């Protein structure tokens, strides 16, 4: 009375990505369940929400160098998901072990002159490739740019649109092309009002939209 | 202020269980304030200067009777920070709560707001206030062979000076457990 | 929002890179780099449940914790005998404690109780690990690779022809 | 009409603590039911409650040396799963199979001189690092202790609560340390009344908590 | 409470000393601290279903008691053919009595009545065996480990590196 | 007194039954006590003196009769121990009730209590009283060849004396079978 052993041609690898399970052995065994402890979390993104982050300059200096004079250029820095400006940054070491990624991306802005002082400041989006940096608020202004002040805040939280080629985009950085993946993306500013020393931190984030897809190593492990 | 800011959670905690809780209640007046010295900041700290405090440090207290007492315990922990200053001071510190703390590096420094935390410049802070419910390997726990928790700061700002204002500052902090079951 | 929730990403596998006639068992022994240990390493407290593999020869023999080693060949505590070439086994907790982690600062030797504990047999090469349903409780610091030339990173990329 | 034989790739293994069954042959063969025969049990735990045991001391009798005059000290054991004070016991062996463990633990005392003798007895625990056993009743007592008297009562049963570094911990003991597991737990007295020769009985059992996790040989099989 | 309950510790194997071209079957033939028969010995009357593995050549055949051992290889009384590596059955109880012991003392050596039996082939090595269900009665004594130096006992434990 | 202590349960028995049964009722007027010497315990005896007693000797009785009938049978078991004092001794014996006794050894002395049993000292108890209800390996049985129980008792802890008290003290049982089935 055997059923047909409807034998399996050549399939069943053991292999990575595989969901199959295995046989408990010196099981049947409870623990205390583990609720009501703290510290729960499920998501590296949603963890990456509530937490800010830092950046870096040559400088070696966390925060900004924040002259305060005539000058009408601040600084330029990139944000790709892998550059010098951005490697020490919570989201990069999480995000180096993908290769798909997609949604807009967070940053911070903390001020250091006393409250008193009035300022200007002008955040500014550049797209890859528009073959030259802005030279001006108001033709900077073109691409995407925004305001605040000293004036009522002083923190602020601000984002570049996850403008790509598709609706997707490629972690590393090739090694066969030149223009950059994103641009220059800084920041302007109107006269400075008075101060012997600014400082200006960032930071950036996960939020609505920071996603991926995945994953393999890079590493020389 | 900016008010309290918590860690992972806000509530009205569990007071009394079994034996052991039955045994080793809510003895409250094991509670008491105090003050500890933690650094000082002048112009000179360049960034990364790291200043560590593990915990927690002997205390003639009735707490500090029986942190020697040597014994299966569970804590609360209440932390208070500030350091008076003046209005022309300019810069950024930053306060830390770190569970498990390892000696860190250079590179992973532009980390650490991981952690629970607030800010420090002299505008936006004058206190600040923060709380970490317990945790650990045991239920409970016995100090002398371990610490599960310690009170850092370090540089996140140089720090600006003018005529106006005081070219040194102390700065305290405001240390004592809470919801102490023995 | 669909990863990045352990979950997914701690079900696959790892090498670790030393064996003897016995041998512990344990995460940390995992690579400091390779993509499981770092979410791993990236945490403070973890749990979960527990799943190994091992290529193999002679009898497969494995222990939990809390156990004089000196009593293992002997009386054959459980076990299934010999068969090539894969053999999958998965061990459920037993730690003495509601939770494991990673370091453990206490006057920075790893503790000695976090130990899923250690297998024997008479022949040991390949070995493959694997996390179940697994938790993960306040996460801690992480790097990337470093920066040393100019313009954000190079890398290779491979394309067909 | 074959069914995909989704074949084995590499499981099945012939090892110990399997769940799996196998094929009567002389099989289908009834046996008069055996219930209503007597000493039915399931649990080496449950009946280690009704049970006592005993315990030894160096002079190799089990009984206690009891001396009756103006000594404060009677005598100092210690409690662990598997030490000199407690080989000999019901609980060890059955003990010394297993790793974890827990839950209290249970003691008794049989008294010995004519009941007419008034006395003065105090049971005490001590924690495993209190770096000195105590030398006086109500300092003693400052870990746990308790009394009673030959008055309206001979028997008596005991406990220690299962203090411990986690909620388990190892049967047996470690080769890179030194601190006691629990101590040296034991007995003072309050003046003696008058005996010419006491003598006192003490066991240990299970009861509501005493527990274990599973399960090897140590032994030289 | 969920273990010590022998509805899980009696269901694992343990090694067999002795063999020979025929060999007596029987629980007592194990040995006297493997941990399976402690707990045997460890009482009086104890009953249970059975299962036996053996790695072997030839023909395994097997006859229930209570029969004339003169008559196994002819006529082949129940049993299947050679397979390698494992083999695995089972056999119901057949003993004459509705309990079996550990001993019996009548004016010490074993009785002849307590027989899970015999088997028989032209070549044997290895010998697994299982308990089913099992109940015991009336607990018996049981010793540890003697003790012979000073403190309280003392063993090496495993630990990684 | 302590007043009885069973043996693994508390309950009338089954008394009619099958063929055999039909054919071996409870013949009532088989059951008689009587008395059986046990030892001699003095100032004398230290621990672990065992001294055992196989069960059952031969007796005038018609129970007695038929234990050398040589036949199929079952019983009952009644065990009613004591030995009479005077309250200024002082000590403790073990009385127990073995099954398939064999020659013990030191160590396994201190494991004694694992079967039914009580205390002896001259304060708690004066009468020992304790029943073991049958079984065996067959249904029945035919003894000769067999014994399945016995009556023993040992030291469990050294005797004590006075002027006041009798330097000697014999020991006495009560030995009966019950709910006899022949």
């Amino acid at each position: 009375g055997i059923f047909p052993v409807a034998c399996a041609d050549g399939y069943g690898g053991l292999v990575t990505t595989d969901p199959k399970t295995a046989d408990p052995v010196y099981g049947k065994v409870y623990n205390p369940p583990k609720t009501n402890y703290p510290g729960r979390f499920t998501n590296l993104l949603d963890v990456a929400e509530a937490c800010p982050t830092f950046l870096r300059f040559d400088d070696g200096k966390p925060y900004v160098v924040t002259r305060a004079d005539d000058t009408r250029l601040l600084a330029k820095f990139d944000v790709s998901l892998a550059a010098k400006h951005m490697s020490n940054t919570y989201l990069s070491g999480i995000a180096q072990y993908y290769t798909q990624y997609s949604g807009t991306i967070n940053l911070h802005f903390m001020f250091t002159g006393s409250t008193d002082s009035k300022a200007r400041y002008m955040v500014a989006y550049i797209p890859p490739g528009v073959e030259t940096p802005p030279d001006t608020p108001e033709e900077a202004a073109h691409c995407i740019h925004a305001e605040w002040d000293t004036g009522l805040n002083s923190k602020f939280t601000f984002s570049i649109p996850y403008v790509s080629a598709a609706d997707y985009a490629y972690t590393a950085s090739d090694t066969a092309e030149t223009t950059n993946v994103q641009g220059w993306v800084c920041v302007y500013q109107i006269t400075h009002g008075k101060a012997e020393n600014d400082t200006l931190l960032v930071s950036a984030s996960a939020g609505k939209d920071f996603e991926l897809r995945l994953p393999i190593d890079p590493r020389t492990q | 202020s900016v008010g309290v800011t918590y860690g992972y959670s806000t509530e009205e905690d569990h007071v009394a269980g079994p034996n052991t809780s039955g045994l080793e209640t809510r003895v409250v007046q094991a509670e008491r304030f105090f003050k500890k010295f933690l650094f000082d900041w002048t112009t000179d700290k360049p960034f990364g200067y790291l200043t560590k405090l593990e915990l927690p440090t002997d205390h003639h207290g009735v707490f500090g009777h029986l942190v020697d007492s040597y014994a299966y315990m569970r804590n609360g922990w209440d932390v208070e920070v500030s350091a008076v200053g003046n209005q022309f001071n300019g810069g950024c510190l930053l306060v830390a709560m770190v569970p498990e703390w390892k000696a860190f590096d250079t590179r992973e420094k532009y980390q650490l707001t991981l952690f629970p935390h607030q800010f420090i410049s002299p505008r936006t802070n004058m206190t600040a206030h923060i709380t970490v419910p317990y945790l650990g390997v045991n239920r409970y726990d016995q100090y002398k062979k371990h610490k599960p928790w310690t009170l850092v700061v370090m540089v996140l700002s140089p720090l600006t000076v003018s005529n106006t204002a005081a070219p040194q500052i102390k700065v305290y902090a405001n240390i004592a457990p809470t919801y102490v079951h023995v | 929002r669909h990863h990045t929730d352990v979950g997914f990403i701690m079900d696959r596998f790892v090498k670790i890179n030393s064996l003897s006639p016995t041998h512990v068992i344990d995460l940390m022994q995992t690579h400091k780099h390779g993509i499981v240990g770092a979410l791993l390493r990236a945490a403070t407290y973890y749990f979960s449940d527990l799943e190994i593999v091992v290529r193999h020869d002679g009898n497969l023999t494995w222990v939990p914790n809390g156990a004089p080693e000196a009593a293992l060949s002997n009386t054959s505590n459980p076990t299934a005998y010999n068969k090539a070439p894969f053999t999958r086994l998965a061990l459920p907790y037993t730690a003495p404690h509601r939770v494991l982690a990673t370091v453990y600062d206490g006057t920075t030797q790893l503790p000695a109780s976090f130990n899923y504990g250690a297998i024997q047999a008479q022949a040991i090469h390949e070995l493959l690990v694997r996390m179940k349903r697994a938790e993960l409780y306040c996460p801690r610091p992480l790097l990337a690779i470093k920066v040393t030339s100019q313009d954000r990173y190079k890398q290779k990329i491979i394309a067909p022809a």
